[PDB]
Formats: C-alpha cells, sequence, structure tokens
C-alpha cells in the first residue's frame, strides 16, 4: 500500500553463463510444453497487437463517514464485487452498518496493458504457421 | 493383492532387461540433458513377452487394469529409484501389439468390456485447445512469511474412483490473515480432447459413423492432429470415454489364385481398350474419357524429393459439355467402384467448404473443432458436381490444394497445417445452357484460367444432333468385372512403381516442345503440363504393370491430349 | 429350477435341418463377443407349451430367469473354449422375432397389459443414446462401507433406488464410478399414414431400447417391433426383440386382366368428374412403379422410377386426383410444399420439450422407402430442402450431414407434383409436364416381374428420336432458345415398361410404344409453349463505361430498352451469364453498379 517504488527482474546474459559455468535461453511459443508455466522465459518474436495503456486498479480503498477507518480490499481477477457491508473493526461491535462510498485516489492503480507476440518466421516449422502468445505488461 | 502383483511384475522385469536397460537411458539421457544445462517419462511395453512368462497376469491386465495397471507403475517407480544412485515424481506405462478380440471397430464398440482395455483405430476429427489444470496449489502468507500447499484430485487421474474430496481454493488462512497467489511454485498439467470416429474405407459406407472421446495427458499433447489415421489405446470408464495412453498414427482379400489371373492379363497388348470399355456398359461410346478415367483412379507415383518439397502423382480432370448425357450417372459409378471414394454436391457445404468447418463448444474447454470432407479421403478421391456453382472460398481452397497437396488453416488457437494428396473428378455446366462448335472454347467455361491451368485434362463432350450416329443409342440403352478392377488397381498401387526411360523422354519432350501450336490457336500450355504429360505416362506403365515405362505410354498419352484438346 | 432345466435342454437339443441352431449360434457369439442371440417363438411353440403361454402372460419374472440360464451354458462355453488357444462375464440380453400377429395400433386395449405385443409401424425418432447402470460399487461417506448392487433386466417408482441407511442419517452414499454402466435409447413410434382416419392425425407411442439392439433402426423405416406393454397412466413399449422390411380377388384381378379396354376402363374410372385430360390421366396411372428395374453385372444399374408434374389453373382436381393416388398406391404419404401443420416433407428437426434434445421431429422422404412421394405447392420450397429434393429427384438417395448421425438412404421415390432458377427444374427434372385388387395386382407385379425390351420394338423408338432431333433443329438454330436428351430417350423406355408391366408381361411390343409416343408428345406440347446477347453485354461493358459506374440497370434498360430487344428475364440472363461466365468485372459490377442500380 505505501510502496513507492515497482519492483522488476532481469536476467544473466550468455556470457555471465559461460562464465563459472541456461536460465536464460531464447524460448519459442513452440517450445514452451505447457510445463514452463511458472518459469522465468525469455521469447524472441514480431509484434503485431498492440493496446493502449488503461488503469487496472490493484486494491480497492473504502471509507466511511460513520468511523473513520478506510479499509482496502485486493482484487486479483479479472472482476471483483463491491464490499457493500462494512468489515472495519468498530462496525463487528454494533448494531449500525453505516454505507461505505470508493476512493478513487488513495486507490493504488497499475498502468496495464496486452500484447500479442508472434512466433518468428525462420523458427517456425515446415508447413506450421507462426500461432501467437499474450503477454500483459504493468508499471513502467 | 497389492505385494503379490508388485513382486509379479518385479520378477518379470527382472527376467526382462530391455525396459530397465530402457529407463537407464531414459535417466542417462536426461542426466546429460541436465549436465548440458526432456523425454516425457512413458516406457512401451511389449505384451508378447508378457502372455508366455505368466497366464494369470496377462489374464488380469485384460480384464482388470485398475487393479493390475498401478502396482506395475508402483514396481516401475521402485525399478527407477532402484536403478538411480544420485540424489532426487511419477512413471507411465505404455502397450502395443495384437489384441484380438479387443481391438475393435469404435461402431461395434458398446456397452460390453467397459473396464477392460480397448484399443480402437479410425480417423480423428477434432482437436481441442491445450488446457492447464490445477492438481496442487501453493500460497504464501506475508504476516509471517510461510508457505501453504493444497493437492487436488480427480476422476481422470486415477484408473480407480476415489472418493470425491472437493477441495475449495483458499481465499482465507485457518488463522485468518490474508495471503498471496504463489504463480510458479505450483504444478500445472495440461489435458486435451480428441475426437475420433472409424476409419471410411472399413466401415460398411452408407451408414454413420460413431465417435467417442479421448482425454489427454501432458505427455502425449504433441502428436495429435486432425487428418491423420489414428489407433488409439485407453480403457472405457464411464463416470463413456477412453483414457487414452497410447497413440500410434498410421481393401479385398488377395489370393493366389487371383494373382494368376492378373499375371496372365500382363503381357497381352489389348488390355488396356477392353478395361477401359469395360467399367460403364449402360453408357455409350466415351471411349477416350473412361481411358483417362481409369488413369485416373489408378493414381501415380507420389514422388518426395530429398530435402525439398514433395512433388504431386495426383492428376484432376474436369468435364465439361451439354448436360444430356451421363456425367451425372458417371460419378455413382465411380463412387461405388473405386477403393474409397468422397463425393459432395460443390454447394451446401454447412462449415467454410469441404475442408475447415464451423468451430464452437458448450463444455467445459470451450473450444472444438471439426473435421471436412477432402481432410478425411488422404489416398482415395473426392467428385464434386456442379463446379460453376461453387463459390470463390472453396474455389481459393482448391486453388492452394492442387498442386501443394497441403492446407494450412490459421485459426485463433490452430496454426498447423495438414496433408490433402487427394484426385479431383470435377463436372460443371456452361452458363449458356448449351454449346457448339461456332461458339469460343473460353467463355463458354465461365472460370478463370488459374483454374484451367490447375486442372490437368478438360474434356469436352459435344451433343449436336446427328441422325447417323444417334441411331444406335435407344438400342443399345434398350438392351472385365466389378470385383476384379479393384484387386487390379490396388495390386498396382502396391506393389509395382515404375520409372522413366530414354525412349520415353525425347517423345514428350518433342510432343511438349510441338505444342508450346496451341497457344497461336486453341489452348494455353504451361509448366505444369510438363508433370501432368508424364504422369498419364507412368500411369499406362502401371496399368501394364511394367518396372518402367514405354514409348507407347507416352504415345497414348498423346493421343489423349488430341482427345481432349482438341 | 426346473424351467431353467427346459430352457437348457431347448437351447442345447432343438434340432432343424437336422442341426442345432442355438449352440452354433451361441458360439459364434461368444467369439466375436457380441452378447446376443436370436430365438424364435414358433420353435419353442412347437417345442414346449409350457413355456409360450406362461412367456405370454408374465414375461416379467420369467424373461431373466431364461437369461441367466443363457449366461449359465455361455461360461462353461467361454470356459471350454478359451482353453483351447489364446473372469468377468455380463449379463446375456436376448432379442426375440416372430411374424405371428401383427395387430394395428387402434387395437390397443385396456386388455392384456404387461403381455408380450408384436405391432408395425413407422420410427420417428432415436434421440439421445443415454447411459444408466447394470454393476455399481457404492460406499457411505460416514463409516467407511461399500458394497455392491447388481440389476440385469429392469431397465420413476421402479427397481433402483438408493438405500436410505445403512449412526449415518439420510443418504449418506456415494458412487463410485470408475469400479461400476449401460446404453438405453429412448424411440417414437406411430402407425401407417396410408391407413389412419381423415379426422384425426396419426397417434404415437413411446419405447425403450436397450444394449443389443441399439443403433440397429435408422428413423422413417417399416418396423416390426415386439416387446412389454407396461404402465409408466401412459403406456410404454419395453423392446425385446426387433424385425424390419382370398383367392377370389386374384381370380376377379386374372378375369380383368383378359380384358382388352381394360386401360380404357382404368382412364375412365379415374376421372369420375374430371373433363378431358386422358394424357394427364395416362401420365398419373403409369408413373407408379415406374420402369425395369435391372441389376447389371458391372454394379451401375439403371434407375426405373420416373417423375409427372402437374400444372395449370386452380381446380381442375390437381389435389383431388392426389388423394386417390394417396389412397390406392401401395407406399404413399400426402405431404404438401415447404413441409405442412406439424409435420414436414423433408428431414425436420426441432426440439425436445423434455432436457432440451436435439433430434429430427419427422419426415415424409424417409418413410417412402419403395414408393412414390406425392406433394402440392412446388413453388413454395425452401432452399434448405431444395437441394435434398434436387438430388433425390435424380438419383434417389438423401445425404445428411449432421454431426450427430450421417447417414445417406436409399429414398426409392417417384414424384407426383402439382404447382403453378425455377426454369430448369422444372423442365430438366420432371420427365413430364375393385380397388384392394388393384392395389394387390400392382404390389404383387412390383415385386415379381423384371420385364424388357425387344429391338422390334425399339426401332420405331430410335426412328422417332431421328426424326425429333431433326425437326425440333429448325426451332433451335433460329435462337428461340426454348429439351432433347436421352434421357427423356430412357424415360420413354421406363414408360414402356411401365406400360408392358400393367398387363403382366416380360416382353414389350409396339401396342404400348403407340400409346407412348402420344403420351410423350403433350409433354413436348406444353415443353415447346450468345454471340448476339455477348455481343450486346460485352461490347456495352468494354467499349461503354469501364468503371460501369452511371451505366447499371438504369443504361442497359434504355439500350435494351431502346433496342427493343429487352427483356427482364432475358436481361438478368445474359447478366447471370457474365457473372456467370465469371467476367469478374461483371462480378464487379454485380458487387457495385447493380443496386448501386445506374
Amino acid at each position: 500500500l505505501t510502496r513507492r517504488y515497482f519492483l522488476y527482474f532481469k536476467p544473466l546474459s550468455q556470457n555471465c553463463a559461460r562464465r563459472y559455468r541456461i536460465s536464460s535461453k531464447p524460448l519459442s511459443v513452440r517450445q514452451i510444453k505447457g510445463d514452463f508455466l511458472g518459469q522465468l522465459i525469455t521469447v524472441r518474436g514480431i509484434i503485431t497487437r498492440v493496446s493502449d495503456v488503461k488503469p487496472a486498479v490493484e486494491v480497492i480503498a473504502y471509507t466511511c463517514d460513520q468511523c473513520g477507518y478506510e479499509v482496502f480490499q485486493e482484487v486479483n481477477s479479472r472482476t471483483f464485487t463491491p464490499l457493500s457491508e462494512c468489515t472495519s473493526e468498530e462496525c463487528s461491535q454494533n448494531q449500525t452498518k453505516g454505507q461505505l462510498f470508493m476512493s478513487t485516489r488513495a486507490s493504488k492503480f497499475s498502468a496495464f496493458q496486452e500484447c500479442k507476440i508472434q512466433e518468428l518466421s525462420q523458427q517456425v516449422p515446415v508447413g506450421h504457421i507462426p500461432r501467437s502468445l499474450n503477454i500483459h505488461v504493468n508499471g513502467t | 493383492v497389492f505385494g503379490d502383483r508388485v513382486r509379479r511384475f518385479q520378477e518379470f522385469l527382472d527376467t526382462f532387461t530391455s525396459y530397465r536397460d530402457s529407463v537407464r537411458s531414459i535417466q542417462v539421457y536426461n542426466s546429460n540433458n541436465a549436465a548440458n544445462y526432456i523425454l516425457p517419462h512413458r516406457i512401451i511395453i511389449s505384451l508378447d513377452d508378457l502372455r508366455e512368462f505368466d497366464r494369470s497376469f496377462w489374464s488380469g491386465i485384460l480384464v482388470e487394469p485398475a487393479y493390475f495397471i498401478p502396482p506395475a507403475e508402483k514396481a516401475l517407480t521402485d525399478l527407477a529409484d532402484s536403478m538411480d544412485d544420485v540424489p532426487h515424481h511419477p512413471w507411465k506405462l505404455s502397450f502395443k501389439g495384437s489384441f484380438g478380440a479387443h481391438a475393435l471397430s469404435p461402431r461395434t464398440l458398446t456397452a460390453q468390456h467397459l473396464n477392460k482395455l480397448v484399443s480402437v483405430e479410425g480417423i480423428v476429427t477434432k482437436t481441442s485447445l491445450v488446457r492447464p489444470k490445477l492438481i496442487r496449489s501453493v500460497h504464501y502468507a506475508a504476516k509471517t512469511g510461510r508457505f501453504h500447499y493444497r493437492d487436488y484430485t480427480d476422476a481422470t487421474t486415477t484408473l480407480t474412483t476415489r472418493i470425491p474430496t472437493p477441495a475449495i481454493y483458499p481465499t482465507e488462512d485457518t488463522e485468518g490473515n490474508k495471503l498471496t497467489t504463489e504463480y510458479g511454485y505450483s504444478t500445472f498439467i495440461d489435458h486435451q480432447r480428441i475426437t475420433v470416429q472409424e476409419m471410411p474405407e472399413m466401415a460398411p459406407a452408407g451408414q454413420l459413423p460413431r465417435s467417442i472421446d479421448v482425454i489427454l495427458d501432458d505427455d502425449l499433447v504433441d502428436k495429435t492432429k486432425p487428418g491423420d489415421r489414428v489407433n488409439v489405446v485407453g480403457v472405457f470408464k464411464s463416470l463413456t470415454l477412453i483414457l487414452g495412453n497410447t497413440v500410434y498414427p498410421l481393401r479385398q482379400m488377395l489370393t493366389d489364385f487371383d494373382i494368376r489371373n492378373i499375371n496372365k492379363l500382363s503381357k497381352k497388348k489389348d488390355i488396356f481398350d477392353i478395361l477401359s470399355q469395360s467399367l460403364a456398359p449402360s453408357i455409350y461410346g466415351h471411349d477416350h474419357i473412361k481411358k483417362a478415367i481409369l488413369l485416373m483412379l489408378m493414381g501415380g507415383v507420389e514422388k518426395n524429393l530429398e530435402n525439398g518439397s514433395h512433388l504431386r502423382g495426383d492428376i484432376n480432370i474436369l468435364m465439361v459439355g451439354d448436360p444430356s448425357t451421363a456425367k451425372s450417372q458417371l460419378l455413382r459409378f465411380v463412387l461405388n467402384t473405386a477403393s474409397l471414394a468422397i463425393a459432395t454436391t460443390g454447394r451446401g457445404s454447412s462449415g467454410v467448404g469441404l475442408t475447415a468447418a464451423v468451430t464452437t463448444d458448450r463444455e467445459t474447454g470451450e473450444r472444438r473443432l471439426e473435421a471436412g470432407a477432402m481432410v478425411l479421403a488422404d489416398r482415395g478421391v473426392v467428385c464434386i458436381d456442379e463446379f460453376d456453382k461453387m463459390t470463390d472460398v472453396d474455389r481459393v481452397a482448391i486453388h492452394e490444394v492442387m498442386e501443394q497437396q497441403t492446407v494450412t488453416i490459421a485459426k485463433a488457437g490452430i496454426h498447423t497445417t495438414l496433408n490433402a494428396r487427394c484426385s479431383v473428378i470435377a463436372a460443371a455446366n456452361p452458363v449458356f445452357g448449351q454449346y457448339d462448335v461456332n461458339r469460343d472454347p473460353h467463355q463458354n467455361i465461365a472460370l478463370p484460367d488459374s483454374l484451367l491451368s490447375r486442372f490437368d485434362l478438360l474434356f469436352v463432350v459435344t451433343d449436336d444432333i446427328n441422325e447417323i450416329r444417334d441411331r444406335s443409342i435407344s438400342e443399345h440403352v434398350l438392351r472385365v468385372t466389378i470385383p476384379f478392377l479393384r484387386k487390379y488397381v490396388q495390386y498396382a498401387k502396391e506393389r509395382v512403381i515404375p520409372q522413366l526411360t530414354q525412349e520415353a523422354i525425347n517423345v514428350i519432350v518433342k510432343n511438349y516442345t510441338d505444342l508450346r501450336d496451341d497457344n497461336t490457336k486453341k489452348s494455353p500450355i504451361t509448366a505444369r503440363t510438363l508433370e501432368t504429360l508424364i504422369r498419364l505416362a507412368t500411369a499406362h506403365a502401371k496399368v501394364r504393370l511394367s518396372k518402367t515405362v514405354n514409348k507407347v505410354d507416352a504415345k497414348v498419352a498423346a493421343n489423349l491430349l488430341r482427345f481432349a484438346l482438341l | 429350477t426346473e424351467i431353467i432345466k427346459s430352457f437348457k435342454n431347448f437351447i442345447l437339443e432343438f434340432r432343424l435341418d437336422s442341426q442345432f441352431i442355438y449352440r452354433d449360434q451361441l458360439r459364434n457369439n461368444i467369439l466375436v463377443k457380441n452378447y446376443s442371440l436370436t430365438v424364435n417363438m414358433e420353435h419353442l411353440i412347437g417345442y414346449n407349451e409350457d413355456i409360450y403361454k406362461k412367456l405370454s402372460d408374465e414375461p416379467s419374472d420369467i424373461i431373466p430367469l431364461f437369461e441367466t440360464a443363457i449366461t449359465q451354458v455361455a461360461k462353461r462355453i467361454s470356459i471350454l473354449s478359451r482353453a483351447q488357444s489364446a473372469n468377468s462375464l455380463p449379463t446375456f440380453q436376448l432379442i426375440l422375432n416372430s411374424n405371428a400377429n401383427q395387430i394395428p395400433l387402434r387395437d390397443l386395449d385396456s386388455e392384456h397389459v404387461s403381455k408380450i405385443v408384436r405391432l408395425s409401424g413407422i420410427i420417428i425418432s432415436t434421440s439421445v443414446l443415454s447411459s444408466r447402470a447394470t454393476y455399481l460399487s457404492i460406499m457411505c461417506r460416514n463409516c467407511r462401507h461399500t458394497t455392491s448392487i447388481t440389476i440385469n433386466n429392469f431397465n420413476t417408482g421402479n427397481t433402483v433406488s438408493l438405500p436410505r441407511s445403512c449412526n449415518c442419517g439420510p443418504d449418506p452414499y456415494i458412487i463410485i464410478h470408475e469400479s461400476s454402466f449401460i446404453d438405453q435409447q429412448f424411440l417414437k413410434l406411430q402407425e401407417i399414414p396410408e391407413l389412419v382416419p381423415v379426422g384425426e392425425m396419426p397417434r404415437n407411442l413411446t419405447m425403450t431400447c436397450d444394449r443389443y439392439l441399439t443403433n440397429k433402426v435408422i428413423p422413417g423405416t417399416r418396423v416390426t417391433i415386439v416387446g412389454i406393454y407396461s404402465i409408466y397412466r401412459t403406456p410404454y413399449i419395453k423392446i425385446l426383440g426387433i424385425q424390419s422390411d382370398t383367392e377370389e380377388e386374384e381370380e376377379e384381378f386374372l378375369q380383368l386382366s383378359r380384358n382388352p379396354k381394360l386401360y380404357e376402363i382404368l382412364t375412365n374410372s379415374i376421372a369420375p368428374s374430371i373433363f378431358g385430360n386422358e394424357d394427364i390421366k395416362k401420365a398419373i396411372v403409369c408413373l407408379l412403379m415406374g420402369g425395369s428395374k435391372k441389376i447389371l453385372p458391372d454394379g451401375m444399374r439403371l434407375r426405373g422410377d420416373i417423375n409427372v408434374l402437374l400444372l395449370g389453373d386452380p381446380g381442375t382436381a390437381k389435389s383431388q386426383l392426389l388423394k386417390f393416388v394417396e389412397k390406392v398406391s401401395p407406399i404413399a404419404v400426402y405431404t404438401s410444399g415447404k413441409g405442412s401443420s406439424a409435420a414436414g416433407l423433408t428431414a425436420s428437426v426441432q426440439r425436445d420439450p423434455m432436457t432440451r434434445e436435439f433430434y429430427l421431429e419427422g419426415g415424409a422422404m424417409v418413410l417412402a422407402d419403395g414408393g412414390v412421394v406425392c406433394i402440392d405447392e412446388f413453388d413454395k420450397m425452401r432452399d434448405e430442402d431444395r437441394v435434398a429434393i434436387h438430388e433425390a429427384m435424380e438419383q434417389q438417395t438423401i445425404s445428411i450431414a449432421k454431426a450427430g448421425i450421417t447417414t445417406v438412404l436409399n429414398s426409392r421415390t417417384s414424384v407426383l407434383a402439382a404447382a403453378n432458377d425455377f426454369q430448369t427444374t422444372i423442365l430438366s427434372r420432371f420427365d413430364m409436364i375393385s380397388i384392394e385388387k388393384m392395389k394387390r395386382y400392382i404390389t404383387y407385379c412390383r415385386l415379381k416381374c423384371a420385364p424388357r425390351l425387344s429391338p422390334q420394338a425399339a426401332e420405331k423408338l430410335s426412328s422417332n428420336f431421328v426424326t425429333i432431333r431433326k425437326q425440333l433443329l429448325i426451332n433451335e438454330l433460329e435462337s428461340t432458345e426454348r429439351p432433347i436428351t436421352i434421357r427423356q430417350l430412357e424415360a420413354i423406355i421406363r414408360i414402356t415398361e411401365s406400360l408392358a408391366k400393367l398387363e403382366l408381361s416380360p416382353i414389350a411390343q409396339e401396342r404400348h410404344v403407340d400409346e407412348a409416343i402420344r403420351l410423350f408428345q403433350a409433354s413436348t406440347m406444353d415443353a415447346a409453349s450468345s454471340l448476339s446477347e455477348i455481343r450486346r453485354f460485352e461490347q456495352e461493358l468494354k467499349r461503354r463505361l469501364p468503371i460501369g459506374w452511371s451505366t447499371s440497370y438504369q443504361t442497359l434498360r434504355r439500350e435494351f430498352v431502346d433496342t427493343h430487344r429487352f427483356s427482364q428475364l432475358a436481361l438478368d440472363k445474359a447478366l447471370y451469364a457474365l457473372e456467370k461466365h465469371e467476367t469478374i468485372q461483371l462480378r464487379h459490377q454485380g458487387q457495385n453498379i447493380y443496386r448501386s442500380g445506374v
């Protein structure tokens, strides 16, 4: 919530891989095998489809006038539901369950963008077509 | 009941070291690839060593694989742990060989022998999208920095049905703290759902095809594509589907009396004319057209070049003329007398054509495919009547599959190609309704010039009223056999491949250079026609089943050219 | 137990033509693993009177006892056959067919319920191959106890129900599915529509089909079903067996066949109030059987049936003679153009009211196997049925390409249509543009004889063809553009075969061909009543407006209007020829200028 920065990674090259004697190989989209879901991969390809930069929320901030304790919920999927019921630490021990409002300023957003990477022309096999894959980027 | 079966499989593996050295080779290949930094952990078991070694174990595998397959894979995992001595996953099995009565057609596959393993061959119609599934999900607690994990089971991970445990995905901790989804330490196993029906040559053609569904694991997801003949081996489980563990991608009987008859009819030089005249006695005339139809249904050679593209062996025939004759009556004869043939009307296909139909789904995986008509017949013949009514989409499709014999489909999920080495028989009608010699021979077809270049032989049948020739048609229609030419055509297709000689190269070079005359007088001659001028020769040379070609084959091809061009 | 020994003695002791018929059939079915056998009711009534009457009275309690005796002898057959060369045996379902009686659907009453019943009809629907169980392992979720339950012949208040208790409370049971399932079908059957009263539509019946006879019956044929008339009030049929396809009458038919003016009185009898039209009446009465069906040894057989088409103003029995051909003929059903009210001529597909099953609603083109079809209002045809009737009128085969089933079927139908791109299907696909004793003679003639033709009467046909081709060529080279084919000559041959077949003779003479040419001349009189057009069109496009803009249906309307050669049919005919000759410029103009208009 108080993250001023954005954390990102980058892999090692082949020159640092031959030195001291893999993790970063140029992978095709036909060379994905299914079982690489969760490994860091370096894919090479042309980009045909790109989208506009859009703000996607990460955490939804709700404010109340009755208690003052602003709550924050975390979303993970593409969609979500509005938490109209109060889950604060003061409304649990109370008969009243007063209305909550949303804040578009205290909520943390991210510059989300989808892209379609395509398979390289000479890396595709004989007869096959260059199928695509989706890349979801965020931040800077 | 588990210990006795695991010691019997250990004794069978100690007797036969062919699987032990194979799994040691699997492990040393994995170690060499790990040292450089994979194979999908399965060993095919020859069933012929299981019948003579143990009869009861063989019978138990054939009647109860749910109680016989997991102790054998437990023995295989124990052998993989005992054969390896380095530090630090399951292992599966596979079978092959003859099955007897268990090997059957899917149309004859009924409610009997459920639990028993079924070997069934056929043609695949659809191959769904590859979908990953969760069998284990991990999570992290940031309040203390711990890691938690949960496992998932279903009715497709074991042969026996386990007690159903509907494990809810953890959106909360047991203490009540927040948590996140550790994407990456949780394994993913992909599955596929393919459909397979019976082959059109072995099935009693006239009926409906019956298809079945195969659920596929991670290992064998890259070896399936539509349009190929396949043989699957699985278990007919009914929660009705088959749990396919072994896939192998891959007709009149001949006696010794019929081979004497076709060897006796191989050296007489009057065989071709009477064999061309004996195919349809209900149709008067048109001898050279059925001579080309005889050369058409027997085939070519299908030459595959070294390190390059393949060469077309198939021939294509287009037939035009007035609609009074038997062009629509010849398709029924060529459909009922060939080895395998598919006939379509040319207009009325529910998909986008006779290839790459509609794609939609309503089940769990929201992707499904469909097979067309040209992707089913891979070596036979297809017949399209009313060629002028066929739209441009199928015309673009047959422009591409004519001399390349491959079809490429760029869908949202499917980006593969498949073989279409078939021969087309097109029958068309003019747009004016009638045609005579005094009209020009180019605008009467009302087809583009590229389609005239795609089709090899264009046969024009005239029907102007003439009192001399029209006197005997009434008494002829008012007035060698069928099971012999089928055996003749398939024995020529399977045994003899003809090669070229110097006696038949020069005469076809002379004929091609003499016609390249027709360009100034009546018809365009292309480079593709060079190829079609020797295909037919080879044809005639294999009609006589000689090991090489002759000069008379090029002469009868030039005679067929003079009849179909002038 | 005594009935067990009696049925085992009936299986291993019945003799016919000095051989057992059930032992070798059981060995052949066990060797291919079919798990079924064909028994006949006539053999068991000829063998034992203590079996058939008890089977007819109480089949539900004696039939699974016979079934378990069949499995008891099958186990012995399997263990003695497996030991010769190269465990778990299911309950062998028996099928049993007979032809001792054929009761109609209207004779079904409140009596003889749950007894044996055999009747004929037309299967309209085989909807969903559903699943049931035959042996299932059940377990509990509380005290970790499991067991199993078996059923053999009982496949809404019946036999199969889960136990409420084995404390675990109500329903603690879980089905262990992979250690356990059979197929079954729900079918619909209706009575023959040729014999159904005019005041009410034909009723139907529902039936349950099990394991060994699944997917054996295509919907739309003459099917004889034998089973149990049970009650679920509503009746239903449990199928246990399946099969399919007065001397004074023949004396008076032979006396009527000796009359020389028979054709003439037949024609004076088919038209009681129709004034005139003898050539239409003879062509209607000669288009029933068709022609000479000949099975050549090369496999390319010839079609025997023909086509007849009525055309004219409303009235003059265009739909009244069709009722007489619906009630006279062996197999025929009355329908109309684009189907009818809650019925269809072609393959009509609808939705099921229960469980949303996609299934075919009905069809009269499958139900007319081996006869004629008769429709009204030929101008009102849908595009999804026109291609099917377009192929069936010349090839007599109906091909379906659905994802569930892809069946081609022998239609074997002739058409007797009435009416008021359509020009080629009217002028090319059509060749012509007591009562119980008569129907019996028509059926005996359609099954018994296979005629031929003599060359002495065929030379007149050859001379007629030479003269009509030499005479209509004057009208055809004069750019009238209306024809003459060999298909019409083959239809003339089929007409002569039908006319020579009506006197029950295998030979033909000049007596039938002199009436056949007179029948054909009225059709030719009704049918009778490119350089220039392409010079016009092509020169127009080419040298007038290459963009084509400003030159469309207006401008041709002007030129041709001002050249006095335009007929809209002629205009659109030359044009469709140009798009169709793939003038791809004519393609292009059609795409634009056409509904761009000018």
